[PDB]
């Protein structure tokens, strides 16, 4: 198959969340049948800044998803044509973003283009005041629809003191070519920031994505 | 094959160290600005080596470490071509450079030569 066992990454996410622009580029390798990537950021224009970097980590690609064989691999099936997805994250707080990506690849090393935004972040909540520390673990909930995937998830961002911060996330994944169609199944999630420096100008991500019936 | 894409490059030759040269790649068969494109380079012997990417909406563009900062690629819609601007060039960078594009099929240049001198 073209989606090899160790898959090389690069990506460019350009962007602006409450009026702050900014570029992040990201080189990473992963095994996509394992559900396993890992990403190095580095941010290239507007450094430092002034936000949560949490609520940008989703938006740094569901072929890093150990499939079942008996679960058809939606993403798998797009390459090498690729795929594309577009994501609304509404937060509890009236906070509102909006992100996509145009993911293809090239020998053994997947592209992505990401462009994220957002606005109506409350200037004293823990988005604007960085008080977040990590997603919570989540689960997706994968259907059909016109033709194309789509996956709802309820997302929570672990607080500096130990609250919630809740998130809505709906998602449209839009394949580049015809693909066999699953029926409804789940995505179980956990994404970690390993590691980074002090106003979050280099971070190392982790994801871990399995998919399975409920 | 030849009558569903074709990528002719051109602006190659011999140039001194430390000059400049800008490859064009003219596309045909298909819109450039619906396709990612890449820039490859292979040297006699050694083996190929991806040298830089642009995105279908030419809003993100890659480079391999190898030359960043150095060489530009770049894109026209109107004219259908893609450019990969070199400056400061090495002996180093001395090879055959094509560019290549996936549109339901692998397609790729005849490639332009690209020689160094040292000094």
């Amino acid at each position: 198959s073209v989606i090899k066992p160790e898959m090389k990454i690069k990506l460019r996410m350009e962007g602006a969340v409450n009026g702050h622009k900014f570029v992040i580029e990201g080189e990473g390798i992963g095994k996509p049948y394992e559900g396993t990537q890992t990403l190095d950021l580095t941010v290239e224009e507007g450094a430092p800044l002034p936000f949560s970097y949490d609520i940008l980590t989703p938006a740094f690609n569901r072929a890093f998803t150990k499939y079942p064989e008996d679960i058809p691999d939606y993403f798998k099936q797009a390459f090498p044509e690729g795929y594309s997805w577009e994501r609304s994250m509404t937060y509890e707080d009236q906070g509102i973003c909006i992100a996509t990506s145009d993911i293809t690849m090239e020998g053994d090393c997947f592209f992505y283009e990401i462009r994220f935004d957002g606005t109506n972040f409350p200037p004293n909540g823990p988005v604007m005041q960085k008080k977040t520390l990590k997603w919570e673990p989540s689960t997706e909930k994968m259907y059909v629809e016109d033709g194309v995937l789509k996956g709802d998830v309820e997302m929570a961002l672990l607080l500096e003191g130990g609250g919630h911060y809740r998130c809505d996330f709906k998602t449209t994944y839009k394949a580049k070519k015809d693909v066999r169609l699953p029926d409804a199944h789940e995505v179980d999630h956990r994404i970690e920031i390993l590691s980074h420096d002090k106003d979050y100008n280099k971070v190392r991500l982790y994801e871990h994505a399995e998919a399975r019936y409920s | 094959s030849s009558s569903q894409v074709q990528l002719v490059e051109s602006g190659g030759g011999l140039v001194q160290a430390g000059g400049s040269l800008r490859l064009s790649c003219a596309a045909s068969g298909f819109p450039v600005d619906t396709q990612w494109m890449h820039w490859y380079r292979q040297a006699p012997g050694k083996e190929r080596e991806w040298v830089a990417a642009i995105s279908s909406t030419g809003r993100s563009t890659f480079y391999a470490d190898s030359v960043k900062g150095r060489f530009t690629i770049s894109r026209d819609n109107a004219k259908n071509t893609v450019y990969l601007q070199m400056n400061s060039l090495k002996p180093e960078d001395t090879a055959v450079y094509y560019c290549t594009v996936y549109v339901g099929n692998r397609y790729r240049g005849q490639g332009t030569q690209v020689t160094v001198s040292a000094g």
